[PDB]
């Protein structure tokens, strides 16, 4: 089961690390999504620090042990969103999503 | 993605939410359904591989839903039976990147727009 | 690292290396877009743009004009397996039906997944940048075939965009369609990382490959499919290092000669090289060049492996009495040599050669007794034979000595024939 | 392609390949003109032109600072011949009287023909473009020693014209004057086309070479003659593929072990690798490095050929009873291994390896019996030995099985010495 | 040169070559200053400077992701010694305390001498131009993250300064951190000249090395230490050719065969290859890879040398009767072949082959008798064995013939085993 | 090129035509004669290799003409005996690039301006 | 004996292929000569599509079987000339010329 | 760089001259003393290797001067005993490039500005 | 013992060779020092034609047999100085200086 901090805040232009924790991340990569309200989730990072094309170069990933984290450099106001991690469980068949982090930008 | 079939019904009935008009070649890609209860977090619903094998389900639905695909028309179906009140959610249609099923990747991309399914008294 | 000297046969076994075994191939198919370059012509004499356009057009057309001694056996099998796997899949992409399918996949976006008619699944990638420049900018700059325009910014820019394309041609043209390694230009760093991340193996292996991609790059190779329209199509075979962190050990040996009544008798072990154990069986990797080390990790190719019975480790323990036929070479004339090891050196030093060990603090420490001797990298920095000088491996570890009177001294040699090459030990001694 | 499996010796012979044999060398002597760059100097400090001129002027100086196991035997004579034939002509050009004769030939025009004093006739080519730029433009754009001039167009142009020159120096410097292959820079496509077209062979051969010029390019080499004034002189040796479309065949083998009261007896064929027939003689090509396949064509070097007698083909028909001394290796302990072949694979599978065949059609197909077995390309896509996996060559073609008792199961083995490396079959059996 | 034909064994010995022996390694440590390129960013879309800055930043980050058959025996020891000496020295440098020491040494000037904590002396060299450009010009030019400035001269200059840096990365990433040779980009001519002229040897050796730096460059190799801050640190490992102008000779052989009532017997000498004297000891250099000639000089690596007793020369005089065990291969199938030599060719042809010799004066001179014969390069320009032509070396030197009945026709051959791979002569004959 | 000796003569007589003042290294090239009767197509006449071996002729002249060369003066000569009225033609002097006789190349370059031997009544 | 069409015509700026046929072309190369009506022949193309210097990139050629062809691409006014193919006979000591195509440009 | 101890003394006495404030990492470089009588040519005086071994002297001084070094303070000394009237010279402090002692190089760079030592009645 | 001339003169703007001879030069490299009056000697050349950084490219040198030579190309006004050659003795343990050529520029 994946787990996340329910809320995090960052000072504008300061950096922040969201983190997602779960035993299965040792075997399977995470995917990171953001969800601004109403809109469908948009893939912002996957794997060990690969960005989809078009996602700005500020997002970067890191991971160790059984933990992953998404680092927002130079956090802009447009970074305020829900961030969800997901990964497969040790079956390899069932996907699980974290509870999502409601980040907010001051 | 022209997604349809989403409305409202009294519990204990059946409905189907189809996702079609794919811009990418729908064939050769695995597909998944993900749902979002109003304001709540995301839940994975079902999955299917590109040849139609490996239908699998979350335990919240393991007995009830069916996931089906047509590679000739380019359409994905999730057909719901014995619909229960907790099943009210936005349903999203999502794509699987993996080439090989043994791979380690576990993200989704190409998230469709939402298809709101409601269940009410 | 733990290194045992085996004086029963003048050999060392160094344990504790961690395997990295190639167990498959992964295929990415690239389309490189060079646009409508063959229409453009210059009516106005020599110029910067004409020279770069000429290079592009020339390079583009040039592609159309293109296309038991276990150590011997294993490397033949290895390269045969590699080439057939590559050609067998290339021959499946080369059809016009599939090239149009690949182009249809990639038409909207830069990465796509395709199943070939032959049932294999490939990643596909478009290197689109040059077509975009040739179409959107250069084509409108050259009005009316006047190439010698006043704006230099086009000329310098064009030299940058075609730079990658010309390098790809250069590597294929020099190799007749099958390159020896994945150049910087066949697959960039970003393209390589995004390719490895899709491989059919668990995250543990992939995390290692990403932190070690210079080895993944080195062992793969590329194949030219051809030039179709004005797109170059080529494919890259990437090694799946599907098994990691199994045990491995290396065996080294030197001539175990010894003497009676003024006649030497010699033995040298012929089973040198790498061994790795995997899921309960032992694989022997005899090729001189298909295992490579980087610290404790040794990178090896499973296709170069010869399976050996698990009892074969008994040649490292009590070779004098194991029933397994330990391969040895026998002879009458002693050879003097230094066989270096990860944690030391075997010195074989016999009649008429002078051998001594030295250090960087003091040049000479001792002169060695005759016969096989094990010099430890903690006890000397250098060892020298007959004015030759060798530098010992300074890596720290632990050493053991397994005592036992040498085989060549314990038995009496067979009277005829001596000088048997690569035979089982029973055939040389206790006749 | 027709592939026969020979049960008598666990070996496959694949017929129907078409020869391409190198039978001579052709020489083109280039002169590359740098012009009087050594007189130009700059007095403005750093600038674009100064650094390009420094590169050009420095590289021009650097050039002045360069002055019976039948496999190993064949590749020896092959390389000694190539290097010798090249040096013998370079030593003839290197005289001052000849370099002046060559440059006197090429004074009015870019290609000329000249007889060396040693009697060989060579094509000669002038690569003149850099001298034109240096003498006609750069030497007037600079005046006094103003070198950081305002026109950027001059500096960008210069970095193109000298680009070829620097690449030539690069390849010679890394190879001590003798390159391994003909880079695009030593001889460009147009120059290579004109060179090949002059070669001393009939039109049929030349048409083939023009469509395979990557392989001609790969198989030649170049020699630096020296720097003479501001001109580099170097020569390229091009392979004359004087014979084409003769028959060839490839022989593959695997350990033919057999069991007797719980002991083993083994045999391996050593007469392995490529054969081609030419004008009623058989030639054996034992190196791994020489012969290369492209479709049905095999590109081979007659300098590596060994003239095995006719009747040597009898080892492929009735090895048990031919009077030709078919070369085999003998021993007790069975190796298990997969030998690939163009249309299939041989699996040697003994003493407790696990062997099976499979396909991309779902699942594994069959666990194999022990003993030498032939798996056809049409039957399976993959074969696996003890967790290793091999992918079979997809090419379609006829297979035959030549039935017969394996020799290992038909004769009693010699009692001593039982293991023998490379011997006639009668040293091993029926003693 | 002098060349003797030894008809006792159908072999030639050519002598008078002058040695050049590698006897050590010399280390130069390079720091390549890239500068603060990982902060500079572009905010204004595609441009020239963004493309070159992207290439730079992309290379700097990707660079952080890396890291008895006497023949075969010799080459293993040789290559193991080379790589071990390099890794041992690199491991001293890779500590952060030493990288900061080297940089502190080089802070005010471009070359300095350092001692590593592990007791060794190294030269150190800083190549600094790219940091000078980045910190003093480009960083002020792209003032406000606006990279698409109007001045083109910045973009062209930047492509020149970063060029060396990009080439160094390219050669490491293709080789996983250990290059095969010292490219021009690892050391320029000036850097190589100052390095060689510091080496620990008397002036005579250096003057030769310094006029042959292309061969010094080829023999050495480089190792990546890492990327520290914004400096790439790598080291080069140069050969000390500490001994020159000792005597050397080369031995060549061809199969010597005879008949007795229509059944052949043959032997071939197995001690082919290079020999040299050094300080009164004889060294044998069996690896094909590890001796190379350039005219009268032969360049060899002392680590490949196996020491042989001085009596080994007796096999070149009276092989019939020497008590030294001359190595031969014996058998009964007469192979026909040509073996070239610096001043001639040995031609062996027997039943079913038609040797003949020819010249550029007239294509045919003489059909050869059956047997082993010595064709002097003064007597013919070419020899042809069967539809196949070899071209002789035109070097000039005296030849001798040492008359004598060949061994193959003087002794009765052993009855069993008649075929023996690599064995003392007395096992084959006079049983 | 200098070309000389072109003139009228009565049939049954003899004449000499020559080709000279070559700009290229005449000593190393084979040379050929090619003739053009007025308005008609071209006919090959004779040939010579660079060392003066391999004189060859077309059968219309095989018995009559002689082709000769002087590598010291740099001049090529064709001598005509028993001129017959069909021989009225412009005679061009032409160069053969072949490095080796057994090569497949078959073309000429370096055509001279030709001389008009006009045998007539 | 080489054989060739006596006359051919092409529309200005259209392409045209002149062809020359004879058995020996299968074994020896050919060369194509232009001839302006008053002037010595000038080599346009030789071998498997090689041009001398100066001869514009408009001229090109190709071969198959026992035929060779000269393709004038974008026929210009200056292309109106006789074109003569030549080769060698099956013996290789006698050269032979085809009766050149008179080409006219409309 | 500073150099000190320059002065004058009557013959038959002792003095010490020193070289200091090095800018080049004195610890790893061999060092040499080299002197110049007024208007005369240069003479080498003494030498020392980097670890303080191999103290060497010219025969003009071989029993008199002593060269020594302190790798912790970064100073170099030459002590003069029984000065004789011929020893009037400028003494320069000079640095040795050699990495290895058996190298072929022989020059010195980094010549200091020199200390005048006079001796006189 | 190294030896070289007492003095040499050069016509401005053309070459001059200073030469220094002594048996030991056969075996150890030389160094060439410039000394303008009063100032400390300054290294202008060492080894086989290697210049210290900052010494203008006019200075150059070469060697043959037991002799070494410094070639000043285009002798400028700033070249007037003493030049001192230097080597080790045959023992490789004592250094020696060749005396000095005073060079003057006319
Ligand atoms: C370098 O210098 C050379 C000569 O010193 C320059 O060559 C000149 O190039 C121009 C074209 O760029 C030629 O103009 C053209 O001439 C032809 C003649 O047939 C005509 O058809 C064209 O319409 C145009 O007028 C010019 O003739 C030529 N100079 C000479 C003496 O022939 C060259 O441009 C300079 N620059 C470079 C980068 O090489
Ligand atoms: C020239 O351009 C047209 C379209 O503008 C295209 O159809 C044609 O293929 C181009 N030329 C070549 C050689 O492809
Ligand atoms: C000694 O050899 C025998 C015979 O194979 C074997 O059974 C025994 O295990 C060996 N010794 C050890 C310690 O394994």
């Amino acid at each position: 089961e994946l787990t996340q901090d329910p809320a995090v805040s960052v000072a504008l232009g300061q950096t922040v690390r969201i983190t997602c924790q779960g035993d299965s991340l040792r075997n399977y990569f995470a995917g990171w999504y953001q969800q601004k309200p109403g809109q469908a989730p948009l893939l912002v990072l996957y794997g060990e620090n690969i960005r989809p094309s078009g996602i700005p170069d500020r997002f970067s990933g890191s991971s160790s042990g059984n933990t992953v984290s998404l680092t927002i450099t130079g956090a802009q106001a447009e970074d305020e969103a829900d961030y969800y991690c997901n990964s497969r469980d040790n079956s390899g068949n069932h996907w699980v999503f974290g509870g999502g982090t409601r980040l907010t930008v001051l | 993605l022209v997604q349809s079939g989403g409305g409202v019904v009294r519990p204990g009935t059946s409905l189907r939410v189809s996702c079609a008009a794919f811009d990418f070649n729908f064939r050769d890609y695995g597909m998944h359904w993900v749902r979002q209860a109003p304001g709540k977090g995301l839940e994975w619903v079902a999955g299917i591989w590109y040849d139609g094998s490996n239908k699998d389900y979350a335990d919240s639905v393991k007995g009830r839903f069916t996931i089906s695909r047509d590679n000739s028309q380019n359409t994905l179906y999730l057909q719901m039976n014995s619909l229960r009140v907790e099943d009210t959610a936005v349903y999203y249609c999502a794509r699987d990147p993996r080439t090989h099923r043994e791979g380690a990747l576990s993200h989704f991309d190409s998230w469709g727009q939402g298809t709101l399914v409601t269940v009410s008294s | 690292l733990k290194e045992s000297y085996l004086e029963e046969s003048c050999s060392t076994i160094t344990e504790g290396y961690l395997s990295v075994l190639r167990t498959g191939w992964y295929t990415n198919v690239f389309t490189l877009e060079v646009g409508d370059v063959e229409n453009l012509t210059c009516a106005d004499g020599p110029s910067l743009i004409k020279t770069e356009l000429d290079l592009t057009k020339s390079a583009l057309r040039e592609l159309r004009t293109c296309s038991f001694v276990l150590g011997a056996i294993a490397c033949g099998v290895a390269t045969a397996a590699a080439v057939t796997a590559g050609v067998a899949i290339a021959k499946c992409i080369r059809l016009e039906s599939e090239v149009t399918a690949i182009k249809n996949c990639l038409k909207k976006t830069n990465e796509c997944v395709s199943t070939l008619g032959c049932g294999v699944r490939v990643l596909a990638t478009a290197v689109r940048e040059l077509k975009d420049f040739v179409s959107k900018n250069l084509t409108r700059a050259i009005n009316k075939n006047k190439c010698d325009i006043p704006d230099l910014k086009m000329a310098v820019s064009f030299s940058q965009f075609n730079r990658r394309f010309l390098n790809v041609v250069r590597q294929f043209s020099d190799n007749a369609g099958i390159t020896p390694a994945i150049s910087k230009d066949l697959m960039t760093d970003a393209e390589l990382a995004r390719a490895i991340s899709n491989m059919p193996t668990s995250a543990g292996q992939i995390k290692l490959m990403l932190e070690n991609r210079c080895m993944v790059r080195r062992k793969g190779f590329g194949i030219l499919i051809g030039v179709y329209g004005s797109s170059v199509i080529y494919m890259v075979q990437l090694p799946i290092f599907g098994v990691i962190d199994t045990p491995c050990w290396i065996v080294k040996a030197a001539p175990s000669c010894s003497e009676k009544k003024g006649n030497y008798a010699c033995l040298l072990r012929e089973d040198q090289g790498w061994y790795c154990q995997n899921a309960g069986s032992t694989v022997y990797y005899p090729c001189e060049k298909d295992c490579e080390t980087r610290g404790d990790h040794v990178f090896c190719d499973t296709a170069a492996g010869i399976n050996v019975a698990e009892q074969s480790k008994e040649c490292n323990i009590n070779i004098s009495t194991t029933n397994y036929p330990c391969k040895v070479s026998c002879g009458r004339h002693p050879i003097s040599m230094v066989a270096l090891s990860p944690l030391g050196a075997l010195v074989a030093c016999y009649k008429g050669v002078s051998c001594s060990i030295g250090s960087n603090r003091v040049g000479i420490i001792k002169q060695l007794n005759k016969g096989c001797s094990y010099i430890t990298n903690q006890d000397a920095d250098t060892v020298t034979i007959d004015n030759t000088v060798y530098q010992l491996s300074k890596v720290e570890g632990e050493q053991h000595v397994i005592k036992g009177r040498p085989v060549s001294s314990s038995f009496d040699p067979v009277k005829f024939p001596q000088d048997q090459f690569n035979v089982a030990l029973d055939q040389c001694f206790e006749s």
